């Protein structure tokens, strides 16, 4: 019952500054201290600080004393983070966390990836990989989605509005020549169910608000 | 304070014992508690508290996870791997303020060798109809990670326009699988007739050769 609903991935310029949100619900926002975690891409987790809701006090790993602000809105259950003069080592995904009697971290956000860049958001086309006499093994077919020429990271893929996990491979991201990023989703079903299931990947790019969703048919 | 976990990386047999261990830089433990707490990462999800001041399991958390020790040294044992289990896993003290954590250990699942079963798409028409064609190559629920795949048009062995991604193990059946992309122009694509891709890997005796013809 306990939810932390945070902002979505954003690309921030260097230099500039970037305010998070983490929206909590299913609990009483001033009951719990939250917590803010940072954690730069294949790296370990850091604790960045606290806010205590009910008397806005606050305390910090040095580190982030002069980067991060927090601050509460009390009648609207947000915390929130506004981080400073950001620079490359920025980049991470940033996790609000609850903590139980300020010791354990025990309901987390979905994290937010902040991306420092100079370039610019683009959202991906998205191409169906068919199932076809070529992509069978045992009985078995695969299909999927190629979603390609985005940026920053992430893109997320779902298949079926999220009824459809089995057997689904949404590979990492690899990075392009042109500095564009491109991932594919698989998904292995059937050959028998070719003609009677429908398959629909769900691809959402919230740096650019894109949602595409592909229904990928035997060619 | 500072948390060493240890090891780094810790590979263990579908169904074995596994055991890591946390050191704290001083002790964290009061008469009737201890301060110490440990995290589960899947992939691509934010971490999952497993384990509450050293031994306590956080609600829904399976059995076979454990957590004991006090002062200094502390350890996360799980009785039996399941596949379910691969993660990385994270200590974290509450002593005082600040709370640090430790730097992880990755835990690896040697289950059995398995061969690749080998999927080639050729470009979409509406893709075509943007001027490049990418050839997807999928080598799917293979085991271990090392796999070889070389592209092959019309016979010539290609270098230089393809791309690997590889997953994380598989939280199912602890298997990677792995897509391969040629990207060429439409033009060049229309050109060639046979694309097949190549795939070597320790499962099979010889490489497997995945292909079509355009048109």
């Amino acid at each position: 019952q306990v939810q932390l609903v945070q902002s979505g991935a954003e690309v921030v310029k260097p230099g500039a500054s970037v305010k998070l949100s983490c929206k909590a619900s299913g609990y009483i926002f001033t009951s719990y201290y939250m917590y803010w975690v940072k954690q730069a891409p294949g790296q370990g987790l850091e604790w960045i600080g606290e806010i205590n809701p009910s008397n806005g006090d606050t305390n910090f790993n040095e580190k982030f004393k002069s980067k991060a602000t927090l601050t509460v809105d009390k009648s609207a259950s947000t915390a929130y983070m506004e981080l400073s003069s950001l620079r490359s080592e920025d980049t991470a995904v940033y996790y609000c966390t609850r903590s139980d009697g300020r010791n354990d971290m025990d309901s987390w956000g979905q994290g937010t990836l902040v991306t420092v860049s100079s370039a610019s958001t683009k959202g991906p086309s998205v191409f169906p990989l068919a199932p076809s006499s070529k992509s069978t093994s045992g009985g078995t077919a695969a299909l999927g989605c190629l979603v390609k020429d985005y940026f920053p990271e992430p893109v997320t893929v779902s298949w079926n509005s999220g009824a459809l996990t089995s057997g689904v491979h949404t590979f990492p991201a690899v990075l392009q020549s042109s500095g564009l990023y491109s991932l594919s989703s698989v998904v292995t079903v059937p050959s028998s169910s070719l003609g009677t299931q429908t398959y629909i990947c769900n691809v959402n790019h919230k740096p650019s608000n894109t949602k595409v969703d592909k229904k990928v048919e035997p060619k | 304070i500072v948390l060493t976990q240890s090891p780094a990386t810790l590979s263990v047999s579908p169904g074995e014992r596994a055991t890591i261990s946390c050191r704290a830089s001083q002790r964290v433990s009061s008469s009737t508690y201890s301060y110490m707490h440990w995290y589960q990462q899947k992939p691509g999800q934010p971490p999952k508290l497993l384990i509450k001041y050293a031994s306590n399991l956080e609600s829904g958390v399976p059995a076979r996870f454990s957590g004991s020790g006090s002062g200094t040294d502390f350890t996360l044992t799980i009785s039996s791997v399941e596949p379910e289990d691969f993660a990385t896993y994270y200590c974290q003290h509450s002593w005082e303020i600040p709370p640090t954590f430790g730097g992880g250990t990755k835990l690896e699942i040697k289950r059995t060798v398995a061969a690749p079963s080998v999927f080639i798409f050729p470009p979409s028409d509406e893709q075509l109809k943007s001027g490049t064609a990418s050839v997807v190559c999928l080598l799917n629920n293979f085991y271990p990670r090392e796999a070889k795949v070389q592209w092959k048009v019309d016979n010539a062995l290609q270098s230089g326009n393809s791309q690997e991604s590889v997953t994380e193990q598989d939280s199912k059946d602890s298997t990677y699988s792995l897509s391969s992309t040629l990207t060429l122009s439409k033009a060049d694509y229309e050109k060639h007739k046979v694309y097949a891709c190549e795939v070597t890997h320790q499962g099979l005796s010889s490489p497997v050769t995945k292909s079509f013809n355009r048109g």
